[PDB]
């Protein structure tokens, strides 16, 4: 079923980026059977949900769904409450907390606002996990915007131990929304995604969370530079060849 | 989901294909769908449908220029209407080919005006878009005799992974001794060299105009265009200009108000 892999994906990458989770259910009704591998291979944008227990936001995502339910990233549950939700290890419980910390401060910073999310889960040979960041606009102003970031690390942690290999995958979609009486509506939404590996020490000086944080820190500054470059260059370029 | 849903969501698709993407988008519907007599019933509605929403231009063997295929221009039964060349010809919405021009009249109480306005709309067309075509019709719709004029203007670069489309729709309704004008101005832009990213744009626009002659009015027509085109062009840019120094910024920082990268030992801490 390769071939309908394929056209689902390159479909994917010529709809309009503004109808994605819509255009993502349509495609699986078209082909039920590439719905694993759909829901696997392509990013939807990310919705907020409340922990009524902590007062905090948090974000969804296939990542932390289990069934029809998600887990929260500040109490350790599912909402709806499951019979046995997918939950990480102590181990891996106490560096999520640290990890979903670290990224709030690190939000707090680059960001000035918005929600972050950390979902980690363990593997045979190490761990992975998502960190994900949902900035959006004053929608008082004429001008709308969302950001959503979905930076998926995967570690490899090599026996012994004080080193691992990261492999990085970032998405960032980025849409914007304008309604001037001189423009009229101004519709700029898609998506870059950028991957990367690299092997690191693990020590005291240099723990896993540092680690990623570098690595989504260098990646997240270069995809804004990138698409700093395609929405409002290229675009704009290609608008005035037009007239 | 039932055949019927299924060709629902593939006739949506193809009707939704970027400028400049129409056979990517109809193989890749075509491959998933699966079902090639199904698609030919469900979704031939969308092929005709897609090429009138993008006004496409079309060569024409023996005519010089391009003609658009819209709504206005719609015949019934496979033929659209060059209301400049006065004759009609079948279009093939899947090849995007014109063949069998036949001699062909319809409205002839605005012939004059439909003439004045095409031949002031052309000049200012060539000279405005790169390569812009235009089509301009004449006819009386729930009672009233309208000029309706279509400009089109598009940049296929598919070695570069990129398409734009200008399209504008000018209707001018004569109740003399004044014209009500009703436009809408629509861009869209893909660009995914590196990953989708679109631009969907459009505009309304009313304005009223004062009729005299085919001549004079055909001229004031254009003016009204020339200026609602260009402000919409001008206002384009300054909001790009407002989205990529404020908005953007407002989303996401360059950096943190520190001026440096994280130091991740104070974070941690
Ligand atoms: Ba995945």
């Amino acid at each position: 079923s390769d071939q309908q892999l394929d056209c689902a994906l390159d479909l994917m990458r010529r709809l309009p980026p503004q109808q994605i989770e819509k255009n993502l259910s349509d495609l699986i009704d078209l082909v039920p059977s590439l719905c694993e591998d759909l829901l696997s291979s392509v990013d939807q944008p990310l919705k907020i949900a409340r922990d009524k227990v902590v007062g905090k936001d948090y974000l969804l995502c296939d990542y932390n769904r289990d069934g029809d339910s998600y887990r929260s990233p500040w109490s350790n549950k599912y909402d709806p409450p499951l019979e046995d939700g997918a939950m990480p290890s102590a181990r891996l419980r106490k560096l999520e907390v640290e990890a979903n910390n670290a990224f709030d401060q690190y939000r707090d910073l680059y960001f000035e606002g918005g929600v972050s999310s950390v979902y980690l889960w363990d593997l045979d040979h190490g761990f992975a996990g998502v960190i994900l960041i949902k900035k959006a606009g004053d929608g008082s102003k004429k001008i709308k915007g969302c950001w959503d970031s979905i930076h998926v690390v995967e570690v490899q942690e090599k026996s012994s131990g004080r080193t691992a290999h990261y492999k990085l995958t970032s998405t960032v979609m980025l849409w914007l929304q304008t309604n001037k009486t001189g423009s009229g509506t101004m519709n700029l939404g898609g998506s870059l995604t950028r991957q990367m590996e690299k092997d690191e020490t693990v020590s005291d000086s240099s723990p896993h969370i540092a680690n990623i944080g570098r690595l989504v820190e260098d990646m997240e500054n270069k995809i804004r530079s990138t698409l700093n470059e395609i929405y409002f260059g290229k675009t704009k370029d290609i608008v005035n060849g037009l007239r | 989901v039932s055949d019927e849903e299924k060709v629902r969501i593939a006739a949506k698709f193809i009707t939704h294909a970027p400028p400049g993407e129409f056979n990517e988008v109809f193989n890749d519907v075509r491959l998933l769908l699966n079902n090639d007599n199904l698609l030919r019933e469900g979704a031939a509605h969308a092929f005709a449908q897609y090429n009138m929403d993008q006004f496409t231009p079309v060569k024409i063997e023996g005519y010089d220029d391009q003609v658009l295929i819209t709504e206005h221009g719609d015949l019934g039964n496979g033929r659209f209407l060059d209301p400049r060349n006065k004759i009609s010809f079948k279009f093939d919405h899947l090849r995007k080919e014109a063949s069998d021009p036949q001699p062909e009249d319809t409205e002839s109480a605005l012939k004059q005006w439909r003439d004045a306005c095409d031949s002031a709309l052309r000049a200012y067309v060539k000279d405005h878009y790169p390569n812009g075509f235009c089509t301009v019709y004449g006819k009386s719709i729930d009672g009233q005799q309208t000029i309706i004029a279509c400009i089109e203007s598009h940049q296929f670069q598919p070695k570069n992974f990129w398409n734009g489309r200008w399209r504008s729709e000018w209707k001018f309704t004569i109740t003399p001794p004044t014209a009500q004008v009703a436009a809408v101005l629509k861009i869209q832009v893909h660009y995914y060299e590196d990953g989708n990213v679109q631009l969907v744009s459009h505009k309304d626009i009313q304005d009223s105009v004062q009729v005299s002659s085919d001549v004079q009015t055909a001229k004031e027509f254009i003016k009204i265009i020339e200026n609602a085109e260009n402000e919409y062009q001008t206002a384009i840019s300054e909001n790009y200009q407002t989205m990529s120094d404020t908005t953007f910024k407002a989303l996401r920082r360059q950096l943190p108000v520190t001026r440096t990268k994280i130091d991740w030992n104070k974070i941690l801490s």
